[PDB]
Formats: C-alpha cells, structure tokens, sequence
C-alpha cells in the first residue's frame, strides 16, 4: 500500500501500460532527511520501461499511474522495496523510503 | 556518525520596513493584510528544490545567512521557530513538513497570487491562495517583537508584491476588517525594500556595513502633584497670554469674529479675548495650564518667585494698523524682545513636548484609536498617534514654537528656572605574515565606530578589541590609544576619510596615516608603540559598529590606490595584495550566538568526571573555584551533553524479559545544598535554539500551536513546535538536603511527563517524532559545587548509555565516555562570506503593480551535515 500525494499539476491524459518506454527525472531522499539518489546530478534523464522487472515493485504500480509534467510524491513503506536486508551500503534494513517523481517525455 | 555532503542552493531575502508590534497601551489596531503574486519562477535550475514561499517573522531571532546556519544548508523562512513558511503543499516552522488538506494543491506556479492573513491580540495566522483559504493555522505563539513582511528566493526568482491600494490595487478584496499593509509606514523613512542583518552592499567601487539598529518593543509605548501658591493667578494669566497669542496670528492671516465656529468660514468665537470665552473654551486652556505647570518640578527644575518690577514694567507689543482685523479689538501679548534663547532650557523644551504631548498619545489610544498614514473620522484612524521621536520633523516646530510663546514668557515673568552588537572583519589566519613591510587602507563615508589596525591570529572575539594583548588598533571618533588603557593621539574623523596602517616589522613601528599625512602623539612622535614581538605574526583586521557603512581597502590593482602615492611608495612599503589570482575571503564575526567546546584551561568554570562505585555510579558534575574575590563576575550557564537522542518514527498506535522490549530511559539532575532552586531549569532543548540574554526563563519561551482540518471547520489533530521542553525546579520546592528533578524519555509513544523525587509532576509535553533533543539544563550558580547529573538507572528502567549509540542498547551497565561531556553557549562564532553573493535589484513599472525583485546568478555551494549535532 503506497499513498500518493501530487505537487504540481500536469496532463491527466497519457498513463502508462505495458508496452511504453517512460522516462522520470526522479530524486530520492529517505525519511530521516538525508540524500541518496538523484538524476539531478547526472543530468541524464533515467529510462526504463515498464512491466521488465527493472525497478521494484513498489515503484512500478506507482510509475504507470501519473501522466505528462506530473510532479508526485510517493513515500514507500520497508515492506515493497527491500524488507529483509537490502543493498549493502545503500539502505540500511527496513527503513521507507520517499521520492519526489516527475515524468518528462515520452507518454 | 561520519561526515557526508552534497552540494546546495543560496538564499537571500529581501524585507520592507513595516514594523507591526504591540504592548499593553500600544498604536496599533490590530489587522494587517497583504499579497504576493508569482509571475517569474524556473521550475527546476539547480539540482535540488527551488526554495520558494512566504511567510512573516519577528526581528530578535530570525536572521538568514547564505553561510552555515542548521539543517542541510540554504535556510530561509519556515527553516526556524520565528517564521511561518509555507510553499504550497507543506506548513514549514522550524524543519517540519505537515500535510495541508486543500481542494487543488499545488506550489507556487507562475500566474497565481500567495499570501497570508495575521491578526495581533488573538493569534491567528492563515493563509490565502486561489480564491479559497487552505486548511491550516497557527496561533498561540510569543510576540516579544515586531513584525516584517519577508520571502524566500534561490537562483532564477523574479517576483513583485502586492504593496496596498497607494502603490498598488489589490486583485482579492479583503474581508471587512482586514486592512492593508500601505499604511503602517513612518513618517521620515520611505518605504525601502532592504534585506534582513546585511553586511555587505554592491557600491561604485562590494562595500560592506554592520547591523542596522531595530527599533526596540519598548520604543513605540507612551509612558509619562503639589501646587505652589505663589503661581496660581499667573497659570491662568499665561493662559489668558496664550489665548492672546492665539488671536495674534489668527487676526493677521484670517480668523474673523463670529458666534458660530466654522473651518472653511475661518469664524472664530474666542477672537476678542480670555474674558469673551465661553465655559468649555475657558477650562480648555485651564486644563491645559493645569496639565503644563505640574511637570515643572517633575524633572528639577527649581522655579523662584523675584523681581517682581520687572514683569509690571514690562508692556505689550506694539500693534500695526493692518495687524488689528476687521472687528475692532485686538489682543494685547506680551513682547518677549528682552527675552533670550537659552541653549540650557532649549534642551529642556525639547524633551516636555515628548512629556505633554506623549499623554496626548496615551489618551488617543485609550479611547480605542489607531495609526495610519491616512486620517479617517469613522474608523478613528490618525498619523498623529506616535512617539515624538518617531514623529517627522513637519510638526515638530509646529508643535515647540507653538508652545515655547510661554516659557520666554514666564522667563519675562521674573521666574527663573534652573537646569546589537559590533561586528570583527578580519581574514583567514593561513594568510598571515612573519617578514616583510604590507599596508591598507580603511575609506570611511560614514563617521562612526571604525576600528582600524592589525592583530593576531589567535584572537579571541569574547574579549571587545582593543582591550586585550591581542590587537593594536586605532580610534577615531574620539581619538586615542586602545592597547592596555587609553591615551591620546590624533585627530578625530570626517565624512569620506581615508586611514591606515602599516608596521616596519625590521624595527617595529606603527605607522597610521590620515589621508596621506602621517600623524604624531603627544609626545612628538608620529610611531605609535615600539617593542613588539613578532611571535605569530599579524592579521589584517577590522571592525564596524552597530549601523554604519565601511569597507577595506586592499589594494589588488596598483591603481586602485589613491592615497599611497603621496606617502610610502618611496621608503619601501607594499599593499598587501603583490601576487593575487583571486580576491581574499576576510572572516567576520556573527551576532548568531551558538555553542563551542569547553576548554580546560578555564579560570572560571571547571568539570570533572567520577569513578565508577557500586552506590554511586559513574557522574560529573561542575565545581567553581573562584567563587570568592578579585573579581568573580557569575551569570547564568546553560550546560548541555552534546549528543542527542532521535526518537522512533511511527509509533505503537527486575525480571530480565520486561526490561528488553519497552523503550523508556530516565536521568536525573541533583541541585546541591545551599543553591537557589527557583532558577534551575531542567529538561531537554532541541537544535533550534540560537539565543543568549542573561535572565531567560520559562515565561521568555516561544511555543507554536499548529493546527490543521477540514473545510466546514472541524479539527484534525494539534500539534506543539517547541525548542524548550523543560520545567521549573522551584515548582514544587537554606535547605539543608539536595533535592532531584528527573527526566524520562519513553521512545515508543513520545510521552514525556517528568518526576520529582519519586513523584510525578503535572506539566506533559509531546513532540513529532523525526526531532532531536539535548540534553540541557539553564542554571545560575550561586555557590561552587552546584549542578549533579546523574549516570543511573533503578530498577526497572535503563540508562541513557543504551538510547547512546546502536552498539550497546541492551546491557544495563552504565558507565561515561570522555565523548560526553558538557557544552556551553558563548555568544560569537567566526562564519565565512563567499566570494560571490547574490546580486539582487529591485525594479517596478506601473503605480498598481508592485516593486519587483529580481535575480539571474546561478550559485551552488558544497555543504556538509555533521548529523551527530546538525549543523550545515
């Protein structure tokens, strides 16, 4: 169970299915008010597409929901994106993460 | 636990000079209003958020410094306790985001128009956004200040705001009552658009200033018997002469006699005399005779009744043929013309208007009247209501020579009367010298306190410069020496001086020039001191008092100097900048007092940790040892541990198994004997704490009651934004026993309710969760050993050594690291200016759209988080 919050209104016309390339200038920050994922320091926009297995599955019921210039805010809880131990050195076990999501091109 | 950093924004912010506070007899009435529309903002320029919202603040404790400050960096409104951010989807006050239930949310597009409403006796601060209010208030907080409209901006923000209806026109009506903000405005200042503790400005060729003084919350208020016989008739007689004044310059410019009184048809009722005036028009003058000779002997003035032939041989002034009107009478005044201004009384008479006219003050606002630039009959409005040094100058010979036609007069009569803080500019200590011949100058275009010279790197800005062995520098406005003492040499300043100084360090002479003229003592000669060590070397310094403008002069460009080809090109000296590819970064001292470490070599105050007993455990506690004489000046500490404890994040909604799963720790302090417990202070402070004056208390403590609903009305939840969860030690309280005041910190639910020698109290607190707190007692010692915090736990609660670190959460031994120990605020710290500010304009086209702020430097900046304190 993910809640969602929007921040800036966008389309309403376009959300995606499998079968679409999307692209998301996402930034991450956890809940505890520190860094630690960005595209923003990449200058690169961040492309998947969906239905791949490619981001976790609390990322990719929340991804094919939102629509062109849309601005989200998505607070996942430990239990949809690494519960047990995780990525080491990344995120620490069972802590929610938080990201502020934007959809840039590309349906 | 380590280090991390990522890079960040800068922020300003700009601030118009409309000051609102209240007192209990204060000027105000009460509601104040204005907008901002958004027109001009980038979406996303740098890589982090665009910091963007409003909000208002109150002047003692919110100030925004694009270097350092709490938090991750970038800090301005909603970052603190004082101000009350907010951007769109989150209330911000003091680090917090709180969800806003509004139909249609979103952050402040362009073509939209923010603001919010505040009101002054009861507290309420809403806010209003697209033709609908949202859902979120605050109210109950401290008002120990004045109020300023003020915003939020990073790189790539132009933004105008909607001023009033003089130079602007409001596209949302207000709700009857609200006024708008155009019209709390001071007489003599124009209404100037200048941002907040500013130390720099961009001139002709970056000058920089100190802080500009704020009007006090005691400076607006009004604050103000026997009746000698021997000058009864004559209080009337100096009435009856003033009523001749009256008619004096009344017959000569209009006032013609009638029985009626009328304004355009200039009739006056009182033109023949005292003795023609009717009742109510007689005790006028009566009362205000009477209201005027009672504060003579007020202040001292000794009044003597002599020469009693002079005032009888003195006549009235002669009358001109066209200085008599067309009625037929005319009034008889009395000539001052043997009468001279006296410098002594001319004083005196400037401060009794402020005395006769600051009750009228106080009468105008107990009858319920305001203030306002415009006058209104309905609405009691007035821009007569204020203090007379806050009054502009059209009234103030208006008023003195109005009313100084009786204190010549009675001189005639044959009764004679008788009669923040300062700023250090200074650079890094890595750019030092120890061999060799420098120089700079100092331009002054405002005389005021400018200390000019050199000093050394291991300054100390608790000490006021000059009074130390750490810097030999220069005064002006009054002229002398300030090493040790002072004696005098030189000349005073003036307006556009240019002064510096330069030391032979082969020989060690002080050399201070005043524009290209090298000055001499009283001895003769034109060195200052000899016999100095060279040791560490010097530090080009500075320092600017409170409201002044100047700036150093370094001389990077050889031509850039003015003053140094007239004098000391020739026997050797060089400006400090021979070889520079960038210019300097000079250090300067901030008024944002914050906490530094304890040094141990300290002849006031010592600490000390205990062994480890099995009665007793391992403590410290603080001891004085120069409590006796030679000069032991105490005041009011304010001990803290330096690390904090976080708290669990959603919440829960002996034996050995009940002590592993419950979260509860609990410490203590134990006064010691012979201590005044009714100044104790006990509890758990938070970072945002950035304040020092010597007699705080729990009545001196600011609370914000943040509330949020739904549309029709109805409540949600209530929440508490404090930085000082602490209690009283007197609250319960020669005594002969020590006495406990406890603190318990249950993580799971966040409950804190405190004990008292193994009873509980009343006062509950509750706090959000993700917050830090310190613990932190505020207490004045009144003999040496006083203040006991206690490392033990009973027998069914743990320590705070297991809520310390992750390593060692569930063994009960208590024991002390040297990590811990204790912290004190002392009010000056050294922060950094960058090398590239923020050049901010202001602009405006149109007499109905607003004065714009602009801004096109993209400015990013490493910062860094030091999470076990967090500090940016």
């Amino acid at each position: 169970g993910v809640e969602i919050e929007t921040i800036s209104p966008g389309d309403g016309r376009t959300f995606p299915k499998k079968g679409q390339t999307c692209v998301v200038h996402y930034t991450g920050m956890l809940q505890n008010g520190k860094k630690f994922d960005s595209s923003r320091d990449r200058n690169k926009p961040f492309k998947f597409r969906i239905g791949k297995q490619e981001v976790i599955k609390g990322f990719e019921e929340g991804a094919a929901q939102m629509s062109l210039g849309q601005r989200a805010k998505l607070t996942c809880t430990p239990d949809v994106a690494y519960g047990a131990t995780g990525h080491p050195g990344v995120i620490p076990p069972n802590a929610t993460l938080i990201f502020d999501v934007e959809l840039l091109n590309l349906e | 636990l380590l280090l991390q950093t990522n890079l960040i924004n800068y922020v300003t912010s700009i601030r118009p000079n409309i000051f609102v506070g209240r007192a209990e007899g204060s000027t105000q009435y009460g509601k104040w209003y204005f907008e901002v529309m958004v027109d001009e903002v980038v979406p996303f320029l740098t890589a982090q958020a665009t910091h963007l919202r409003v909000g208002w603040a109150l002047t003692e404790g919110y100030s925004p410094y694009p270097g350092g400050g709490e938090g991750w960096g970038g800090n301005g409104v909603g970052d603190d306790l004082y101000s009350y951010g907010f951007d769109g989807l989150h209330l911000w006050t003091g680090h917090v985001a709180r969800p806003v239930t509004s139909p249609g949310q979103h952050l402040l597009a362009p073509e939209d128009v923010v603001s919010c409403c505040l009101d002054l006796s009861v507290p309420s601060i809403s806010f209003r956004i697209n033709g609908c209010p949202v859902q979120g208030v605050f109210e109950a907080f401290n008002l120990d200040g004045l109020f300023f409209p003020v915003v939020s901006f990073s790189a790539g923000v132009k933004v105008r705001f909607l001023l009033g209806g003089r130079h602007g026109e409001f596209k949302f009506l207000p709700p009857p009552g609200y006024a708008p903000c155009h019209e709390a405005v001071l007489p003599r200042e124009r209404l100037r658009l200048e941002p907040i503790k500013e130390y720099r400005r961009e001139g002709p060729r970056p000058h920089l200033v100190g802080p500009s003084r704020c009007l006090s919350h005691t400076d607006f208020v009004p604050c103000p018997i026997v009746l000698p016989p021997h000058l009864e008739r004559i209080r009337e007689k100096l009435a009856e002469n003033i009523h001749e004044l009256w008619a004096l310059t009344r017959i000569e410019q209009g006032w013609t006699y009638g029985p009626v009184r009328d304004d355009n048809k200039r009739l006056h009722p009182c033109l023949v005399n005292f003795h023609s005036l009717p009742e109510p028009e007689r005790n006028y003058n009566l009362q205000m005779s009477g209201e005027t000779l009672k504060t003579l002997l007020a202040l001292g003035c000794h009044v003597g009744m002599a020469d009693e032939k002079a005032e009888d041989n003195l006549k009235k002034t002669k009358l001109p043929k066209t200085y008599m009107m067309s009625n037929g009478y005319k009034p008889a005044p009395l000539d001052l013309s043997h009468v001279r201004l006296t410098p002594a009384q001319t004083t005196l008479v400037d401060r009794l208007a402020e005395n006769g006219h600051n009750v009228w003050a106080r009468d105008r606002v107990a009858q319920g009247w305001s203030y306002s630039a415009v006058q209104d009959i309905p609405a009691r409005r007035n821009p007569r209501l204020v203090p007379y040094r806050l009054l502009d100058e059209a009234t103030k010979r208006s008023n003195r020579d109005s009313l100084c036609q009786a204190v010549r007069t009675l001189l005639g009569y044959g009764y004679n009367i008788e009669p923040d803080r300062v700023r250090i500019f200074r650079a890094e200590k890595s750019y030092t010298v120890q061999s060799g011949r420098w120089y700079f100058e100092f331009e002054a275009v405002t005389t005021g306190e400018m200390r000019v010279g050199w000093a050394r790197p291991e300054l100390r800005p608790d000490v006021e410069l000059g009074a130390d062995e750490l810097a030999y520098v220069f005064n002006g406005h009054r002229g002398q020496r300030w090493h040790l003492g002072s004696e005098p040499f030189g000349r005073p300043w003036q307006s556009g001086d240019v002064v510096g100084c330069m030391i032979d360090l082969t020989e060690n002479t002080i050399i201070f020039t005043l524009n290209g003229e090298v000055l001499m003592s009283d001895s003769g000669s034109e060195t200052a001191f000899r016999e100095i060590e060279i040791g560490d070397g010097f530090l080009p310094v500075c320092s600017l008092g409170p409201g002044q403008v100047g700036h150093l002069n370094l001389g990077q460009d050889v031509s850039s100097l003015r003053f140094f080809a007239i004098c000391g090109l020739q026997e050797g000296f060089e400006p400090f900048a021979i070889n520079m590819q960038r210019p300097v970064t000079t250090w300067f001292s901030k008024s944002l007092p914050q906490f530094e470490p304890v040094p141990p070599e300290h002849p006031h105050y010592e600490v000390a940790r205990m062994d480890g007993t099995v009665d007793t455990p391992p403590c410290l506690r603080l001891a004085h040892r120069t409590w006796g004489s030679q000069n032991s000046l105490v005041e009011m500490l304010f001990l803290r541990l330096s690390l904090p404890v976080q708290f669990h994040q959603h919440f829960r909604c002996d034996d050995p198994e009940i002590i592993l799963n419950t979260t509860t720790y609990y410490y203590s302090v134990r006064v010691f004997a012979g201590q005044e417990p009714s100044c104790v202070w006990v509890g758990w402070v938070t970072p945002d704490y950035h304040q020092h004056d010597m007699n705080f208390d729990l009545s001196k403590v600011r609370a914000v009651t943040v509330t949020m609903g739904d549309e029709q009305g109805n409540v949600h939840s209530s929440l508490k934004c404090s930085n000082c969860y602490m209690v009283w030690g007197g609250d319960f309280v020669i005594s002969h026993t020590d006495l406990v005041i406890g603190c318990l910190v249950d993580l799971a639910t966040g409950l804190m309710t405190f004990t008292a020698n193994g009873k509980e109290s009343n006062t509950f607190f509750q706090v959000e969760p993700n917050t830090k707190l310190f613990p932190a007692v505020f207490v004045l010692p009144t003999h040496q050993n006083v203040i006991q915090f206690e490392l033990g736990k009973q027998k069914n609660i743990m320590p705070l050594s297991a809520a310390m670190f992750l390593s060692e959460r569930k063994n009960p031994a208590p024991q002390c690291p040297p990590r811990l120990e204790v912290q004190m605020l002392m009010p000056v710290s050294w922060s950094r200016m960058p090398n590239h500010f923020l050049q901010v304009e202001t602009r405006r086209a149109g007499e109905r759209l607003g004065w714009a702020v602009q801004c096109q430097d993209p400015l990013t900046m490493m910062a860094l988080h030091i999470p076990e304190e967090n500090r940016c």
